């Protein structure tokens, strides 16, 4: 385990690096949660009904 | 405008205007839009927590 | 002008929520404005209309 | 077209110089560009002559 550890780390870091650059260029690292989205759409529906 | 070193006033005010407008663009997007989306959510959260 | 003219506490909760969103964003806005201004610090070329 | 057409050692010295300078400055140029573009990613407003 200890010997394969170094190389598995290198590999995992790679697959994390690609993940990070895309999160920056395409979503501008905007935080997103279900509760946020839901509350926001709900305030939309409410203004519409009002 | 060819005699810029003759008329520093007008030149300096153009530089001010331009800087101002492009900093306004970046300001409008980053600060202002982030306020538009994050402000209801933060009201909600902090009003509920209070 | 709002329905929270009275209730000064809840209002201050709203006002501080505003103060906290703007505080978080303030630097990141400022640094992006300075990088966006890096070409006009070197040569702020001034057009005849400007 | 310079006097270093021959002497490919001295030529490759220069070449490896340009590349090393460019390689060094490459990152800051790319990220600054993305950051200066973040306002136009949102609303790339189009002018009539554009």
């Amino acid at each position: 385990m200890s010997s394969k550890l170094n190389e598995t780390t290198e590999a995992i870091q790679r697959e994390l690096e690609e993940t990070t650059y895309q999160f920056k260029v395409q979503y501008n690292e905007q935080p997103m949660s279900a509760e946020s989205y839901l509350a926001a759409s709900l305030d939309d529906f409410k203004h519409q009904f009002h | 405008l060819t005699n810029k070193y003759y008329c520093p006033e007008v030149f300096l005010d153009a530089v001010a205007t331009k800087l101002a407008q492009t900093a306004v663009l970046f300001l409008n997007v980053e600060m202002l839009n982030d306020f538009y989306v994050r402000f209801p959510r933060e009201v909600e959260a902090k009003l509920h927590e209070h | 002008k709002s329905s929270f003219a009275k209730h000064p506490s809840a209002r201050k909760v709203i006002s501080d929520a505003a103060a906290t969103v703007l505080a978080d964003r303030s630097y990141a806005t400022s640094d992006g404005i300075e990088i966006s201004l890096k070409p006009y610090k070197f040569d702020p070329d001034i057009q005849p209309n400007e």
